[PDB]
Parts: C-alpha cells; structure tokens; sequence
C-alpha cells in the first residue's frame, strides 16, 4: 500500500 | 523506549518541533465555484496533507517504536480525524469560518454548495467555537492530536505479541496526559481545575470521532459516484 | 439547580439508584438462528430497554432542568451508545462473549448470519476486555454512562453551559471515586482519561452500528417498533 | 410528536 511505502520513506 | 523517559516539557517541545506546515489552498481567481470545484480543493489539500501528517506521525514520541504494520493502522484510522481537528484549531479565532488554508477562508454558506457538507461544516464550527470558549492552548492542541493519532485505532488491534503493542501505546498515552495535566499546573489551575479541564479536553475528542464518522461516510458517498490514489486507499480501510 | 449542589457521595448514589433493569430477551430456544430472527431478539430487546432509558434519563441529575428539546436531541444521540456502554458493562466477567440478555450470551460467531455483527461484535469484546482489564468498578460505569448521555448530543445543540457544569460535578465524582479507592494523585487523571478515551471508541461503534442498522431498515429485516425508527431516523 | 417526546413528556 501507498501508506506503507510513506511510512518507510 | 526513549519516549518513556522524555519529562513534560520534552514532550511538549517535541511535538511543538513535529508539528507540520500549513499549505495553501490552489484556489484562484476562477470565482467561483460549484459542487465539483469546492470539492477538489478540499480534497486535493487533505490529499496533500496526508503526506506531511505521515512525517508528522513518525515524529510523535512513541509511535517509531510501532510495527510497520501498527503505525498504518493508527493512521488508517485516525487521518481525517487529525486533519480535522487541524482545522477546527487553526479556524480558533475566525467565528463562522473554517479556514482550510490561509488563502481558503469558508462560511457555511459556501458548504451548503456541496451537499451534506452543512452538516459537518456546522459540527466543525461547533467545535472551534468550543476550542475557542475553553481558550484552547498551543500547547494543549499538539497533545490532543497526538492522543488521536495514538488512541482511534488502539482497540482495533487485538492476542499473541501484540498485547505488547497495545501496553506500549497506553504508556505513551499516560505521557500525554502527565503532559497535559502538568501544562495546566503550569498555567496556575488548581487541582479540581486541571482534573475538569482535562475531562473537557477529552469529551471533545468523542465529537471529533463523530465528524470523522460521519465525513468519512460522506466521503464514501462521494467516491461512490477524483481522489487520489492515497486519499482512496486510506478511505477503504473504512469500508472493511 | 440541585445537581450542582449534590456532593460526590449524593451524586454517586443518585446514579446507582436510578440504574435499569436487566431485561430478558424473547429468546426461543426451539428454533435455529436466522438474521432476521437474531435482529428480531436484539431490536426486540432493545426496544424494551429504551422505555427504562428514558426513565433513567429523566433520574441523571440535571437532565430534568433541560428543554423537552434538548432532552430528546440528547437521548436521539446517545441512546445507542449507551446501550453499548451497559452491554459492555455487564458482559466484562464474560471473556470472548457478551451478554445481551441473561438468556441471550453470545459469541462472535453466533452473529456470522447478520450483516455487520460480527465486525461490531469484535469491537464490543474489545471494550468489554479493556473495561476488565481496567477493572472498572459500577460507580464508575455510571458516570460514565451518564457523561455519554449528557456529552455526545451537547455539540449539536445557557443550557449548552447547564450541562458542562453537571459535567465538571461528573468529574469531580470520578476523581473522588478513584481517591477514595486509593489511587494516587497521578493514577487519578491518568484513570480518568483513560476511562474518557474510551467513549470516543463507544462512540465509533454507535456510529457504525448505526449504518448496519439503518441498512438492514432499508433492507426490511426486521419490523422495528416506531420508537426505534424515530431513534433511527434521528441519525439520517 | 414523536414518541420520545410523548415518553419523555410523560
Ligand atoms: C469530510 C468531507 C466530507 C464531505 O462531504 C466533503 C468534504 C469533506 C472534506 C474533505 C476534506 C476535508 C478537509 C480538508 C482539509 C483539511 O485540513 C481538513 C478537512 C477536514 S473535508
Ligand atoms: C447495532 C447492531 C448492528 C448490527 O450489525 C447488528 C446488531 C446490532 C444490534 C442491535 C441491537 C443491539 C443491542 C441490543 C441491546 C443492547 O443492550 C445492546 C445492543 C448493542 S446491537
């Protein structure tokens, strides 16, 4: 998900 | 745990320092506007939004130290609460008006175009309005949005090590509130005071919930019949 | 306004004393479970406790100085939540079911055939547990019950400032509960926002119980009696 | 009126 590419990076 | 062990005035100071910039709205000259217009600049700002909060999230004391996995779920939960809370605070001191952004100053009249909106448009106010009666502080804000950021997806988790999340969550969450408790000794409260003040703070918290309920409804009904790809995304996870 | 004249001690004991009933659930053990019987059980059942609602309404200090008005937007909000709030209570020395009546204990699975239940059913458990785990005592659970019926309809009205100071005398009675069961100063208010931030998931699961309910309306399920319709509509 | 109302007048 988005969401979890964002919280990664 | 880093957060554990931070004292009031450091919490404060770190949420003070995390807090995110407040963007502009594209709006322009096209005066005016129609259902779909005032829509898309509601939505594309919230999108915007988003990605800031996210950076925001990850500086809130406590919540790194959150599974990857966790950390999505609190904001899957809490985002249109945030943003909202976000703007009933910055729209404090502007009675009747929500402002969206500094250049995006709406009465209610204008959410009558856009259906349903009123509605929310009319709690929105109801809460700023009580935000600014209370004479909410600075201070007292950055702790409110973190504890919604921390508590609206708390109870949505669950057993096995994951109880060890939930314990985490809660220690944190009591930091809050020493900090909370501990600005308004500052401010010269006394203890009955502080106690109601709080009690006051959190009842707030129960209607925020309800807007975001309701928005987030409305928002569904509105998709249903263009919103980013992330905004999307965070709306499904309301929608099982 | 005698409410705010009312000690913590009076305050608790004029809760205590105004709390309903458990009802009974038509519950017919001859017959197997469908949606439509299930949602007749639980409307049924909820229906009858809404007449005991209303009177015990009418005993929260302070809600008798309000207008006919104000009283009916108050309980048109709230009154799924406080459901809830007594389901909740009365379920916590029943782990991973919930009492909705003492011949009608469930499990999650038992609501598999209705639409919705089960998602709401989890989210009841949760806050079940956490009220065990918080061992929260009935003095508590009463001033939390009536925060809910006084709170939640309060933003979508003086009077509004009536009732913020029943409130803070709400507050004042939780503190001194949890003083007099010996918590320090600092257990105090940690307690007490965390029995406040608790609400906000009651009320999260009003409202999503709601959409189920007024969905399966829309859907003729269940016959709902008049009363729970107008509570229904309250809610668009 | 409504039944609340009714109830509640009562
Ligand atoms: C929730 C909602 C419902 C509708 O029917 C129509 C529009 C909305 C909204 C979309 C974005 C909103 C918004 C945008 C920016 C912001 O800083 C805070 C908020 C809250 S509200
Ligand atoms: C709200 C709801 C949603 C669903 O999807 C399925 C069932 C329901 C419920 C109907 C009545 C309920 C109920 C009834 C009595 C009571 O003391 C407490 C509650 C909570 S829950």
């Amino acid at each position: 998900k988005i969401l979890h590419r964002l919280l990664q990076d | 745990s880093l957060a554990l062990s931070l004292t009031a005035d450091q919490m404060v100071s770190a949420l003070l320092d995390a807090e995110p910039p407040i963007l502009y709205s594209e709006y322009d000259p096209t005066r005016p506007f129609s259902e779909a217009s005032m829509m898309g600049l509601l939505t594309n700002l919230a999108d915007r939004e988003l990605v800031h909060m996210i950076n925001w999230a990850k500086r809130v004391p406590g919540f790194v130290d959150l599974t990857l996995h966790d950390q999505v779920h609190l904001l899957e939960c809490a985002w249109l609460e945030i943003l909202m809370i976000g703007l009933v605070w910055r729209s404090m001191e502007h009675p009747g008006k929500l402002l969206f952004a500094p250049n995006l100053l709406l009465d209610r009249n204008q959410g009558k175009c856009v259906e349903g909106m009123v509605e929310i448009f009319d709690m929105l106010l109801a809460t700023s309005s009580r935000f600014r009666m209370m004479n909410l502080q600075g201070e007292e804000f950055v702790c409110l949005k973190s504890i919604i950021l921390l508590n609206s997806g708390v109870y949505t988790f669950l057993t096995l090590k994951s109880l060890e999340e939930k314990d985490h969550i809660h220690r944190v969450l009591d930091k809050i509130t020493d900090t909370l408790i501990h600005l308004m000794a500052k401010a010269g409260l006394t203890l009955q005071q502080q106690h109601q003040r709080l009690a006051q703070l959190l009842l707030i918290l129960s209607h925020i919930r309800h807007m975001s309920n309701k928005g987030m409804e409305h928002l569904y009904s509105m998709k249903c019949k263009p919103l980013s790809d992330l905004l999307l995304e965070m709306l499904d996870a309301h929608r099982l």
